[PDB]
């Protein structure tokens, strides 16, 4: 997703 | 929380782009660099106002990258002793180097390498000289870019912007009105926010209000709410219909010191061609001065001609000519900088904290622009006048840099100002037309009612050879008889209009701005000068 | 002797309020914060002259909090440096961290943060940036409050007034009479005070005197009475009789001064209309212009007419500059202040412990104010003159902020303070007239143990050409022979009044101030403007 980011929503903000 | 994307920033779409992409180029795809064969650039300068969001931009990157991200404070590393500094300097570049992709943030650089003119001490030249040599010695494989932020672009020592160096400078101006709007959304987006908001009469109120006043607003905004909401009392039915009134904006704005106008800055300006009341001969010779080459380069190249970048207006006080000005740079999407009388006359003493110098490189920095000096004859001193003249021989060729000037007493001025390479451009402002007052009056009436289809024609017709200001000064002396006879009305809004009486006691009261004989006298030396 | 609560604070409630709501709440009622979605504030700053109670203030508010309390003096710091300057401070914010809900308290926060300038130090800098760092990693939930206190609220960076630091900001001043009241009650608990007790009267008298003044007071007549008790002197019986009396107080005033007054603070009026007669006309005007806004600002904004707050007076000395200004200041309930000529020449020379600067913003920060420039044209000063200019300039409309200078040559002043949008308003106070001759007359002769009898028509007559300060000094010489005559019947309380020869005498040997051919130029003047 986002903010290298990789409930589910939230943890990938 | 201390993840921030781009997301969390407004108001800097063109600056955020240019970070995006000078320290996502050279980290994300440093191949594209090597294959066409250039050392990717390294330094990166970012100043601004203070609170403008220069440590929240560069720390908003960073996260955002994903790259590793060596922080650095200014007055922590400086204030020791020369090996202790030096030891942290070095391990901190030797850290960003083993671990690549690595940026490193020297905030508050000025305090690290100020100017030696005033601050020659050999802590500041070894810490300078060492911070030069680690920043050359960068290997161009690794993947390190250095970004430091300061509130005085000028005040550090020049060559921190050689080549090789912090060469490539951002400048983070006040945010405008679509600015504000978007940090005042971005900051109010978890109150309890009420219904009734005019967060566009906001920004439209809010002049010179960086980021941090608006947080601050914001959050006075909420505790104004609290204050007002204690004296209820904890129950669910207080904690629920918690919520912010734009009343509670309105006192905020009332409470609060916004302080980016302080001191000179770069502003956007709006305004446009019909604002002015007419005299289209001046405006055409103006664009063909000013706004024509920068549309028709080809044509001044094929030919030959280059733009003569300045123009003095001099003439009657009050009479537009800042107007013009705002509108000449609205014209062409381009940031004006003004300085009036203080802002010169302190530099001019010492005592200040920005110099000519300052405010050139910054109309540079941000070129295109136009900068803008009120009062010129009110220098003309000596130190000040060869700055000036220096810095105007020292124009660009196309950066499309201009430079006006406004003074009514041109013969006082240094004759040196109208020479070739300088303002040889003289323009005189004319006496305002009576249709040309009739649309000022009505474009200063747009939003106080009047009599429908109000009869302004006796009024224009009186007021013959009379100056901008006074009709200004009547519209203000006509709107406060109205306001006098409505709570005169109301304590012994019925009459929302006015009818003629207050126009005619202002009239009556009325005197004009410009003497008969100084207005022949300014007619006489425009029209020997014509001849 | 601590644990002392709220009782032990007087004349201060409005500061003690402030303070009280913005540290409970974040401490005992935090869940509203969260419920609104704020970080609640933390940053408080109070300020004041030196010896007016801040200390003891937050130590009250601290004990009745019952939160652990912490002090981090200005010396104790500043004496050791070196590495325990930052384990001290990280030691404390732990020790409030892990002791929740506390708070910490600076005092002389300018000596470690002074504002920076040319004599700027260094090894603040790091203290400083430690102190930001760690109140900015505070947590929310954690109930943590930092409170500092400095004599001159522009003496210190003012970077700890952005947000996320000490940016809510209380100003403390001389307390009024019922505050002077309440404080020699507060100390007044102890003393076996003799029935002899006016205190009413001290507090009305005692003008200028801080706190600590007053104890010193109450110390030195406690001295007093020792003294005088001393003869007799332990038998029980003696010190039984022990006990203070007004003519004790009446002799530490004698033997005290004040310790305030001197530098520009902001106090109390109480000043009103009919304390002046006359030029009813002026009155109602210059409520229009100031009050009216006030009174109805909603009606002002929405017909335009922004607010023109640079109002001037001129004419000849002691027509009575200071009581409109002061009844002005009542009517809006502001606090008034004053700067004087001398002020204005000390800041001219530099050798002042203030500047306009400091002025303006103890102004902002206790608005509503209105201010006073006595003596404007003593400075002819264009260094100063620039300064003023822009310090209003830098001043917004919006903010109830009022401004009026008093000089008796507008010749002399200056055109750039007369331009729209500033100190442009004029104003001609003429002498009193019969009526107002003798209404000033009568309200000043109260005081006065008068004899009946007085002739109003014959009295007023003869003193044309008398402005204030001439009827003034008639009434003083008319008392001295008053006195005299009273003193020489003692020696060779027959007379506690006045007959109407010592004012047929004063009268008959008074002499006209202002001079004729000035008050024709004056009038003369005065037409021009009008015409
Ligand atoms: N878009 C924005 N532009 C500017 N400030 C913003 C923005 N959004 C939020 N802010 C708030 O404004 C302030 C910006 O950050 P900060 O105070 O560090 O700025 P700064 O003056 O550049 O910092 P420093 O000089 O310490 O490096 C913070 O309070 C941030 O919360
Ligand atoms: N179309 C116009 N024609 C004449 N005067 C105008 C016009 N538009 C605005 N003005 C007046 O001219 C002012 C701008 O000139 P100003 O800055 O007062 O000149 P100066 O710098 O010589 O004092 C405006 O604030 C207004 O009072
Ligand atoms: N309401 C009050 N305002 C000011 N001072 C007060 C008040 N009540 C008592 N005092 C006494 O006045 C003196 C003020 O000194 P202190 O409290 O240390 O303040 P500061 O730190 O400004 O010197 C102390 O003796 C204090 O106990
Ligand atoms: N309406 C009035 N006009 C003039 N003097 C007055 C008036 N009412 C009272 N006075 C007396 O005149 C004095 C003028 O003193 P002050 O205000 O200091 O004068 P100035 O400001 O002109 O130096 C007042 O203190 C008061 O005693």
């Amino acid at each position: 997703g986002k903010k290298r980011k990789d409930v589910v929503r939230n943890n990938l903000r | 929380m201390n993840e921030v994307g781009y997301d969390d920033i407004g108001g800097c779409r063109k600056q955020m782009a240019q970070i995006r992409e000078m320290v996502e180029l050279p980290l994300r795809h440093p191949q594209l660099f090597k294959a066409i064969g250039i050392k990717p650039p390294r330094g990166v300068l970012m100043y601004g106002p203070p609170g403008t969001g220069k440590t929240l931009m560069a720390r908003a990157v960073a996260n955002e990258t994903g790259a590793f991200f060596f922080l650095i404070n200014g007055p922590e590393v400086m204030s020791k002793m020369a090996g202790e500094s030096e030891s942290n300097l070095r391990k901190a570049f030797e850290e960003a180097e083993k671990n690549a992709p690595a940026i490193i943030f020297i905030d508050e650089i000025d305090s690290i390498a100020p100017k030696r003119d005033k601050t020659n001490g050999e802590v500041e030249r070894r810490v300078v000289s060492q911070l030069l040599t680690l920043m050359d010695g960068m290997k161009a494989r690794s993947n390190v870019v250095v970004i430091a932020a300061t509130n005085r672009p000028n005040s550090i020592d020049p060559a921190l912007r050689r080549f090789g160096r912090f060469d490539r400078e951002v400048d983070i101006g006040i945010p405008d009105a679509t600015g504000r709007l978007e940090v005042l959304r971005i900051h109010t987006k978890n109150m309890k926010l009420a219904d009734d908001v005019d967060l566009e009469a906001l920004a439209a109120e809010t002049h010179g209000y960086v980021g941090a006043d608006i947080a601050s607003l914001c959050s006075e905004a909420a505790m104004q709410q609290i204050r007002e909401k204690m004296d209820l009392i904890i129950d669910a039915e207080v904690l629920d219909s918690l919520g912010v009134t734009m009343d509670n904006f309105r006192f905020a704005l009332g409470n609060s010191n916004p302080s980016a106008l302080r001191e000179t800055v770069v502003e956007s300006v709006n305004v446009t061609w019909d604002d002015v009341g007419g005299l289209d001969e001046i405006k055409e010779e103006l664009k063909e001065t000013v706004e024509y080459p920068v549309l028709h380069p080809d044509q001044y190249t094929k030919f030959g001609l280059s733009p003569s970048k300045g123009v003095l207006f001099y003439g009657p006080p009050g009479t537009g000519k800042t107007l013009l000005a705002k509108a000449v740079a609205t014209e062409v999407s381009a940031n004006f900088i003004s300085v009036k009388g203080p802002e010169l006359l302190s530099m001019w003493y010492g005592e200040s904290e920005s110099n000519i110098r300052d405010i050139f490189d910054k109309a540079r920095a941000a070129a295109p622009t136009v900068v803008f000096l009120d009062e010129l004859d009110s220098i003309a001193s000596d130190r000040v006048v060869n700055q000036l003249l220096t810095e105007m021989d020292g124009m660009n060729a196309k950066k499309n840099v201009f430079v006006i000037g406004a003074t009514n007493r041109p013969d006082q001025i240094d004759p040196a100002i109208l020479r070739p390479g300088r303002l040889d451009q003289l323009i005189y402002v004319p006496l305002p037309d009576e249709n040309a007052r009739l649309s000022i009056l009505n474009a200063q009436l747009r939003k106080t009612p009047l009599e429908p289809g109000l009869e302004l024609t006796a009024i224009a017709k009186a007021t013959q050879g009379f100056s901008g200001a006074d009709l200004l000064y009547i519209v203000q002396r006509a709107a406060k008889y109205a306001i006098k006879d409505s709570i005169e009305a109301h304590r012994q809004d019925p009459v929302p209009y006015i009818t003629k009486e207050h126009f005619a006691e202002a009239m009556k009261t009325a005197k004009r701005s410009v003497s008969d004989a100084e207005l022949r006298r300014y007619e006489a030396y425009s029209q020997q000068m014509k001849a």
